[PDB]
RNA sequence: UGCGAAAGCAGUUGAAGACAAGUCUUGUCGUUCGUUAAAAUGGCCUCG
């Protein structure tokens, strides 16, 4: 389903993980979870860098005089 | 000079009212009794100085709400030693809350003094990589937490 | 590209609804960004405009997978943050505050994926250890 | 007397300085004589930089009035302190304080002034050769000064301990005036 | 950086004041002998009074006040008073003068000439070429 | 540290207590997460800044 | 017309609308407009040419009295 | 050292004593101090005002 | 300013009166009604 705020269902996933353990994990759609969680970080860096920005003579000189 | 030694063992009033002097300041405690913020700072970022000891002075003036006091009368002849340090202890886990501080305020008191200084820009783009190898550390830590819990 | 940027600059005169398909034309790149805030964003409304309509966009999904419209944010901030926060529109204000609200969760949901990643990673290398 | 700002009285009892609004002048009379009474505008007394500077350069904190009655002090919330000679109205400054003067008291015999303020430091001004002596770190900023004594024994301080919001603390503190130590808190 | 009256009769101190944190480089007074200007290497010029008439009767002068005009030493000071003048000269190695009132130095306004006046040129420009 | 929990984490697992006898590396472990909310809120005032002149 | 600090430029056959630190002077001394003060202070000012105008401007260590900021 | 006594009043009482010491001890023996008292009212004077730089002893 | 956790979530600034400056336009307030609502060169003793 999550493949397919959102933190509190992260860490309920997250929950899950270390509930189902290691073993029982398998590789095939460990590889889709590990490729939609990467997604997730780029996109979460990428906002927190936009979330602290929205936070954050010569010698010679020729000009025109106006008369 | 013959009585020098007696210490009044036969009186009857015994009186002591010297003080010791207080032990040896250092420069950098002087200057912040006397409050000399920006030579305080110079006394930080200088040769044989104590890493832990450069931490105080610099969190000092910070508790007395003197860093952008201490940042203004300078120059990029002056500024290097601070920003030489802060590419160190910015890898400091202990320094490191503190090099952001100070850091944050030289850039917003010094962009303009910065374009027209070529050293100063370089300085700044090396704190950039380590500040940017130091979030990676600080990712991985994470990682590694993350697995010590499932662990466990 | 030129004629992205004059069709964008005509609709910024005009007060087109079309603006934000404008700035997610896949024509975009990201030095092209640049020139255009440079060059072309020389009134503050349009700047004002611009800004509005991205911050809109981004408020309503943060997790959108197109980079563009945050790399259009990121430049805009980077190169006219003077005028920006010059504007004394009230509503730019309020956008701004609904704009640093949606980012200001991502960044609390950061910490978390890390650690999910960094199990998955151990589980991943388990299995590969185990096979072999 | 009408619209009366700030006042102050001597430290024999004999003279009362005020300041009215009839912007504003100072008026220095005697209480049980009629030998004293004199009257003068502030802007005489306040100068021309200062006319040109905020109203913190022009707003008077603290007053007060020799014995004899030739001195008076003014303190102004840019921590200036300036004697006038009221003979002839001319102008001496004193100037330690960083922010408001919050009190001012002259000697008996009017060659030294004591000032304190918010630096929780007081100051005697030897104005004789207009040095100054210190006491620093006390407990509180300093309210109101005094000297107490046919010859000047103690110094009578009140202190307030501006860093509680929620009430105003009051401590009394009588110094012995030749070393300078708490003879009473 | 100390200023010293002397007795002339007996040559003996009156009254020190410690003013300065420098050398004191020179002394000027006013026609009366009611202000003293000292001026140096400090940059500061300090005013002592003895116009009350209790300080002409005691013989006591005043340290009244003392103005910041200079960017650097004052090597010159000179006074001027007359019933159209009243003028408080200084200048040093600024390179230029700043004029002041000597009744009304406390309070009086000041004047900083310029440090080059070119009534005498020196500089010629060529049309031709 | 990785490798360790990675090849003996079954090991690891089969421990009566793990957090009293690895309080040292867990403690440390969070000092340096700390780090990572303010190490970016300085990365992104320094990219701005780095951006500025460069491009000028 | 030109001095120390200030550059001007008077037409003469046009008429203009009628509409404290020095000698007071009470003794004797003895016995189509433009006006700028942008250029200071000035060492020489002269035309080149019919439309160029040259203006010629000037471009130690001292006491430490610093200035307390808060 | 020596005894002091005020002129006006002429219950109090005093002693002064210096040395090579860059202060000066006041002793006050008014009322009963000088004999009935358990301790010693002793203050010192260690203060110029300004001139410390004239003043290095004050034995004399 | 209100609630709340520290995160935040909602909202707020107006009417006069007097004076100073320019020369009719602006500022200020040791003054009122209502609303939950920077900068006078000026740094901290002695007791060795």
């Amino acid at each position: 389903f999550i493949t397919s705020q959102s933190t509190q269902l992260f860490q309920l996933l997250s929950l899950v993980l270390d509930s189902i353990g290691l073993f029982s994990l398998e590789g095939a759609l460990l590889e889709n979870l590990t490729l939609y969680i990467d997604k997730q970080v780029e996109i979460a860096e990428r906002n927190t860098e936009l979330w602290n920005l929205i936070d954050t003579l010569p010698t010679y000189t020729m000009e025109y005089l106006d008369i | 000079m013959r009585g020098s030694e007696y210490q009044g063992d036969q009186e009857h009033i015994i009186h002591n009212d010297k003080v010791r002097s207080q032990r040896r300041m250092r420069a950098f405690e002087r200057n912040i009794n006397q409050f000399k913020w920006s030579e305080a700072l110079d006394n930080a970022f200088v040769p044989g100085m104590a890493k832990e000891l450069t931490l105080t002075v610099l969190q000092e003036l910070r508790k007395r709400g003197k860093v952008r006091v201490a940042l203004y009368g300078r120059d990029e002849s002056t500024l290097e030693p601070l920003l030489n340090w802060c590419l160190k202890g910015i890898e400091d886990v202990r320094s490191a809350s503190i090099v952001a501080d100070w850091v944050a305020v030289v850039l917003e008191l010094y962009g303009n003094t910065l374009e027209s200084s070529p050293v100063l820009q370089e300085l700044m783009i090396d704190l950039k990589t380590k500040v940017r190898h130091e979030i990676h550390k600080s990712k991985e830590a994470q990682r590694i937490e993350g697995m010590l819990q499932l662990l466990t | 590209q030129v004629e992205i940027a004059n069709i964008l600059s005509s609709h910024l005169e005009a007060n087109s609804t079309e603006i934000l398909d404008d700035l997610m034309s896949g024509s975009w790149t990201e030095p092209e960004i640049k020139k255009f805030i440079l060059t072309k964003i020389n009134t503050v409304d349009h700047l004002s405009k611009i800004f509005l309509t991205i911050s809109k966009s981004i408020t309503q999904n943060p997790w959108n997978e197109e980079n563009l419209l945050p790399l259009w944010l990121k430049w805009l901030l980077t190169l006219k943050s003077g005028e920006l926060n010059s504007i004394k529109d009230k509503h730019t204000k309020k956008n701004c505050k609904h704009l640093k609200s949606a980012l200001r969760s991502s960044e609390e949901i950061l910490p978390v994926l890390l650690g999910i990643q960094g199990r998955l990673e151990m589980l991943r290398r388990q299995a590969k250890l185990r096979e072999d | 007397w009408h619209n009366v700002i700030l006042s102050n009285i001597s430290s024999n009892g004999k003279l009362l300085a005020h300041m009215c609004k009839d912007h504003k002048s100072i008026s220095v009379v005697s209480l049980f004589d009629d030998s004293v009474n004199l009257s003068f505008p502030l802007g005489s007394i306040l100068s021309s930089q200062t006319q040109s500077l905020s109203y913190n350069t022009r707003y008077v904190s603290s007053m007060a009035i020799d014995n004899m009655g030739q001195q008076l002090a003014v303190g102004f919330a840019s921590g200036v302190i300036s004697i006038v000679s009221l003979a002839d109205l001319q102008i001496r400054l004193l100037k330690w304080h960083i922010d408001s003067v919050l009190s001012l008291s002259f000697s008996h015999d009017g060659s030294y002034l004591l000032s304190g303020g918010w630096e929780k430091v007081m100051s005697l001004w030897q104005l004789e050769t207009n040095s100054q002596q210190f006491l620093p770190r006390l407990n509180g900023i300093i309210i109101d000064c005094q000297v107490l004594g046919p010859q000047g024994n103690y110094y009578s301080l009140i202190l307030q301990m501006t860093e509680n919001n929620s009430n105003s603390d009051y401590q009394f503190l009588l110094l012995n005036a030749s070393d300078l130590t708490s003879k009473l808190s | 950086g100390s200023i010293k009256f002397w007795d002339f009769q007996f040559a003996t101190l009156n009254q020190s004041f410690k003013a300065h944190d420098a050398d004191v480089l020179c002394l000027t007074t006013d026609t009366d002998n009611n202000y003293v200007f000292s001026a140096g290497v400090d940059r500061k010029i300090f005013q002592f009074s003895q116009n009350t008439n209790k300080s002409q009767k005691n013989n006591r002068w005043v340290n009244s006040s003392n103005r910041l005009l200079h960017g650097n030493d004052i090597r010159a000071i000179c006074a001027y008073q007359s019933k159209g003048a009243d003028f408080l000269v200084s200048g040093g190695v600024e390179k230029t003068l700043v004029i002041n009132s000597l009744t009304s130095f406390s309070n009086g306004n000041y004047r900083k000439m310029p440090t080059v006046e070119p009534y005498s040129k020196n500089v010629l420009v060529n049309k031709e070429q | 540290v990785k490798w360790c929990l990675i090849i003996h984490g079954g090991y690891l697992v089969s421990i009566p207590n793990l957090m009293s006898t690895l309080s040292s590396l867990h403690s440390t472990l969070k000092r340096r997460s700390d780090l990572l909310p303010r190490l970016l809120a300085l990365d992104a005032r320094l990219d701005c800044t780095i951006n500025k002149f460069k491009t000028l | 017309f030109w001095g120390a600090t200030w550059i001007s430029r008077i037409d003469f056959d046009v008429d203009f609308p009628i509409n404290g630190l020095t000698i007071t002077d009470e003794s004797n001394f003895m016995n189509h407009f433009f006006f700028t003060d942008k250029y200071k202070p000035l060492l020489f000012v002269d035309l080149i040419s019919s439309n160029e105008l040259a203006i010629i401007e000037r471009n130690q260590k001292a006491f430490i009295q610093p200035k307390l900021v808060f | 050292c020596t005894f002091y006594t005020s002129l006006s009043n002429q219950n109090q009482q005093n002693i002064f004593t210096a040395g090579r010491r860059r202060y000066m001890h006041s002793w006050d023996l008014s009322l009963e101090n000088l004999t009935h008292s358990q301790t010693a009212k002793i203050e010192k004077f260690s203060r110029l005002y300004g001139h410390e730089s004239t003043q290095r002893s004050f034995e004399n």
